[PDB]
DNA sequence: TACCCCCCCTTCGGTGCTTTGCACCGAAGGGGGGG
């Protein structure tokens, strides 16, 4: 008769089917290891029941046939807490709770399904058995439940299970926490559960998850350097990630440049020859690397905030922190989001990474301080198409501040020369004829080489930039151009828009007007005929 | 006790199982005290291990309140079990309510806190309370009574509901009432001190068989499909006939019978932008004709209840939105206009939510089919902050348009 | 050699308009910390 003052969690099979059909130090002890069970009520004997078959540590049987067959559970927990978000301890015990695994009682029914008749023998499992796939959610539900009443007790102490153990930590002294772990413990045993430990009680900082948790501070494992003279692409792709690891308490960590000679190669062995840039950037993370940094605990009591910085071809960091120079965390964002951006797209895309990483962390949104002036801001989303909001934040002066290059005009500018632009070219010969026309009578057409309809009209406009004034009035006949010049870029994966932009840095004032063409209207007939042949 | 109506889904498919989204810290403790004082009710129970389903729960408020509600993402849900709650237990939808005067709008929630729920449709109503740096396993529960959010409660519910308002029906045949979701709406053709007087007759008759209730009318006379004018001018230069041109081109798909061929002979030349041309008399003429066609509704455009409804908006500077509804492209079922309530510059994430819960209101009275969305906004940033703003128990289907519009021909 | 959980970077396929290119997105490889 077994025993089970812990409420039973019913378990079912999926429907429509039915349960299918060694160790080294222990293969003669397994019959005294099971009598053993028997006597302590972990097992009791069957009989002629169903037609089963079942393949100083103890025997483990594989249940991989069946995890298959029973229902799906929930999963308990899906993320990680990040040490940022913890809260800070001074006293943080572990105790052994390996032999309670054995102890959650399995459903009355389904302990028919859980059958070890091979030495033949009657022998099934009364608990929870191991490597189940139900077994570790039902077990630490059952944990949960029986640990409630003592949280609700004790709010401070905050439980955690990582694998075989169990972490406890409060605020106390160690002889204070002697007497709380005491009283646990006779809280937890009366459920029939002992947790006597030894090997890693009291012994800082826990390797955990890849963390050195200190009672006060927190920091990541020492990030080995390479150093051999070639590198592979594998060796790269290695850097990178480790360089992406310890970029979370490390500040000023940059990969773009490293990141981009993976590009051409798709081979694991090539050793590709560096350049230039690329070693800058090596050895200016590690120059940072040479000295370990660590972070604080979050409080409770104390507002936090999270600064911006640029770091210049596209790539940003941050901090977040409660109290200054005392970092909670740190963060770099490089993704490239669109072929054509500006900084004030990079700007807003990090501030809402942080805003999401701060929500799933801290469950707060932090106050930012961002390197760019009001005016600017407003300037800028007033009169974007899309939408947006930034919380509560204040502006810093830290340079390089973000701006916009270059605006462009509403209305057409007096007294200022107009030119007309058009673009022709064909799909099979890759020709193209790319001129402007102005009202004055300056007509310039170019011969083209290897381009594309787009392309052919992105550079007349950039012939009709090349030879102009400061004040100049632009008329096209391409969406095309027009998106991507209202989008105001400072950058793009090719050289003609950046090209482009160059050429709008310098003019004073630019207007750009697109009217539909093969339709008759203005000189657009005109370039078009000039462009044609 | 009572019967409980046996749900079951459509075969072949399963039940939900979709994440949930991160809360913020008070929209987690207010989630706690609600779902912990429902559990004392007995509306909600524990779940233990062994359910696998689950639904996003989000917190929200109510205009000129303090108290927080609990909302349930019941998207999924309500698309599996579409059939009981559309073909066998529909709702019928009047034909005539557009074409009332005054549209009130009340809360009937607790109406469904009263019946049980069925035995065996339990467990695909569970849902999850998260923990802050999922530090320690959120709280799950599954729902007793009949939920909130669910679109097949009204179904079940109206056995009951034409019950109780039977006797307000025959005493007022000269109102239409109407039933979506926890959302009732009652079409008068009264005035306003009538319509307040019947507003709380309704009332104290629903407190009668115990409903628990601790400028809510709308005016369907003012709505109305934006005419497209073009804007006239005391100096036409070379610029504006061209900008004239672009929108006429771009409106020639909505109306056919524009023409442009006048307009353009006035552009024969290379001239500058900023000289003027004077308008001849055909010019003229053809500008008049075009006036003409834009002063008159739209031909060819039937609404159609078996397809679905798509809402495009657009954002016009300024705090001006222009939203478009049709079920067919360049074809507008409706087109209307949107300006805010207050400030300078206050929020437009606000701005946008708040339109988007008028324009859904508006379609749910005039057709009752929940328009598709298209918002112009980054999916991050709409999901980021898509609840701070939002005061509805219910929740539309949208998708995102990364892409420019280049369309300003629709805000003077 | 499985099979998962979160992150970053590059790549590619599909998709939609800006229309046979080009932009945008989400799913796949590789990397990082682990079960
Ligand atoms: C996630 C977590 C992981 C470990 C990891 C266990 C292992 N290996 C140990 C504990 C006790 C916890 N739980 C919590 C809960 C709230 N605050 C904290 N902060 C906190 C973290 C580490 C130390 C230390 N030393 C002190 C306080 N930990």
């Amino acid at each position: 008769v077994p025993i089970s003052p812990i409420e039973t969690v019913p378990v079912k099979l999926k429907p429509g089917m039915d349960g299918p059909k060694l160790t080294e130090e222990k293969i003669k002890a397994l019959v005294e290891i099971c009598t053993e069970m028997e006597k302590e009520g972990k097992i009791s004997k069957i009989g002629p029941e169903n037609p089963y078959n079942t393949p100083k540590w103890r025997k483990l049987v594989d249940f991989r046939e069946l995890n298959k067959r029973t229902q799906d559970f929930w999963e308990v927990q899906l993320g990680i807490p990040h040490p940022a978000g913890l809260k800070k301890k001074k006293s943080v015990t572990v105790l052994d709770v390996g032999d309670a695994y054995f102890s959650v009682p399995l459903d009355e029914d389904f302990r028919k399904y859980t059958a070890f008749t091979i030495p033949g023998i009657r022998y099934q499992y009364n608990v929870l058995p191991q490597g189940w796939k139900g077994s570790p959610a039902i077990f630490q539900s059952s944990m949960t439940k029986i640990l409630e009443p003592f949280k609700k007790q004790n709010p401070d102490i905050v439980i955690y299970q990582y694998i075989d153990d169990l972490y406890v930590g409060s605020d106390l002294e160690i002889g204070q926490h002697r007497t709380k772990i005491e009283e646990l413990r006779q809280h937890l045993l009366r459920w029939g559960l002992t947790t006597p430990d030894k090997k890693h009680q009291k012994e800082p900082p826990f390797l955990w998850m890849g963390y050195e948790l200190h009672p006060d501070k927190w920091t990541v494992q020492p990030i080995v350097l390479p150093e051999k003279d070639s590198w592979t692409v594998n060796d790269i792709q290695k850097l990178v990630g480790k360089l992406n690891w310890a970029s979370q308490i490390y500040p000023g960590i940059k990969v773009r440049q490293l990141s981009k000679l993976l590009r051409g190669t798709k081979a694991l062995t090539e050793v590709i020859p560096l350049t230039e840039e690329a070693e800058l950037e090596l050895a200016e993370n590690r120059e940072i690397l040479k000295e370990p940094v660590h972070g604080v605990y979050y409080d409770p009591s104390k507002d936090l905030i999270a600064e911006i910085q640029k770091q210049g071809q596209g790539q940003w960091t941050y901090q977040i922190y409660q109290e200054p120079f005392k970092n909670l965390k740190t963060g770099k964002y490089a993704r490239m989001r669109g072929a054509h951006t500006n900084d004030v797209k990079q700007l807003t895309e990090a501030v809402q990474k942080i805003t999401t990483e701060s929500i799933v962390i801290w469950g707060k949104t932090p106050k930012f301080k961002l390197p760019i002036q009001k005016e600017t801001w407003e300037t800028w989303w007033t009169e974007y198409w899309q939408a947006t909001w930034i919380p509560e934040w204040e502006f810093v002066n830290t340079p390089p501040l973000v701006k916009l290059w270059y605006q462009l005009e509403k209305e057409p500018i007096v007294g200022a020369e107009t030119f007309y632009v058009d673009g022709a070219a064909n799909r099979e010969t890759k020709l193209g004829k790319a001129g402007y026309v102005t009202n004055k009578g300056r007509q310039k057409v170019v011969p083209l080489t290897n381009t594309t309809n787009q392309k052919t009209e992105l550079q007349a406009i950039y012939l009709a930039l090349q030879d102009s004034g400061l004040e100049v009035n632009i008329v096209t006949n391409s969406q095309y151009a027009l998106g991507i010049i209202q989008a105001q870029p400072d950058k793009s994966e090719s050289e003609l828009v950046n090209q482009i932009i160059e050429q709008l840095i310098k003019k004073e004032k630019v207007y750009l007007a697109w009217v539909p063409a093969h339709k008759g209207i203005g000189g657009n007939e005109q370039v078009d005929k000039l462009v044609s042949a | 006790p009572i019967e409980t109506v046996p749900v079951k889904l459509k075969p072949g498919m399963d039940g939900p199982k979709v994440k949930q989204w991160p809360l913020t810290e008070e929209k987690i403790k207010a989630l706690v005290e609600i779902c912990t004082e429902m559990e004392k009710e007995g509306k909600i129970s524990k779940i233990g291990p062994e359910n696998p389903y689950n639904t996003p729960v989000f917190a929200i408020k109510k205009k000129d309140s303090t108290k927080w509600r609990k909302l349930v993402d019941f998207r999924e849900l309500n698309k599996r079990t579409q059939d009981f709650w559309e073909v066998q237990l529909g709702i019928p939808h009047p034909a005539g309510l557009k074409k009332k005067k005054s549209v009130t709008v009340l809360d009937v929630g607790d109406a469904y806190f009263s019946v049980p729920l069925d035995e065996d449709f339990r467990k695909y109503t569970a849902f999850t309370i998260p923990s802050i740096n999922n530090k320690t396993p959120g709280i799950r529960y599954q729902y007793n009574v009949l939920p909130q959010g669910w679109k097949g409660s009204p179904a079940i519910f109206q056995s009951s509901m034409t019950k109780i308002l039977e006797p307000f029906k025959k005493q007022n045949p000269d109102i239409v009432i109407y039933q979506y979701m926890d959302d009732l709406y009652v079409g008068s053709d009264l005035e306003i001190g009538q319509h307040r007087t019947k507003i709380e007759e309704l009332r104290q008759h629903l407190l009668r068989w115990g409903l628990t209730t601790p400028g809510y009318e709308l005016h369907p006379d003012k709505w109305t499909v934006q005419p497209i004018v073009l804007p006239e001018k005391d100096s036409w230069t070379v610029n504006d006939i061209q900008k004239l041109v672009g929108k006429l081109n771009w409106a020639s798909q909505i109306y056919p019978g524009i023409k442009v061929r006048q307009l353009s002979k006035l552009l024969r030349g290379t001239k500058a932008l900023t000289e003027v041309i004077p308008l001849t008399e055909e010019a003229e003429l053809e500008l008049a004709e075009n006036r003409e066609i834009l002063k008159e509704p739209v031909h060819g455009v039937y609404y159609d209840p078996s397809k679905d409804l798509i809402a495009e908006i657009q954002k016009q500077g300024q705090g001006q939105w222009t939203y478009q509804i049709y079920q067919e492209p360049f074809k507008n079922l409706k087109t209307g206009k949107y300006a805010r309530m207050r400030g300078a510059h206050t929020n437009d994430v606000k701005q946008l939510t708040e339109a988007v819960q008028k324009i859904t209101t508006e379609s749910i009275v005039i057709w009752g089919k929940t328009p598709k969305f298209k918002l112009p906004i980054q999916k991050e940033t709409w999901e980021t902050w898509w609840t701070e703003y939002w005061q509805a128990t219910w929740i539309p289907e949208w998708e995102f348009v990364n892409t420019p519009p280049l369309v300003k021909l629709w805000y003077q």
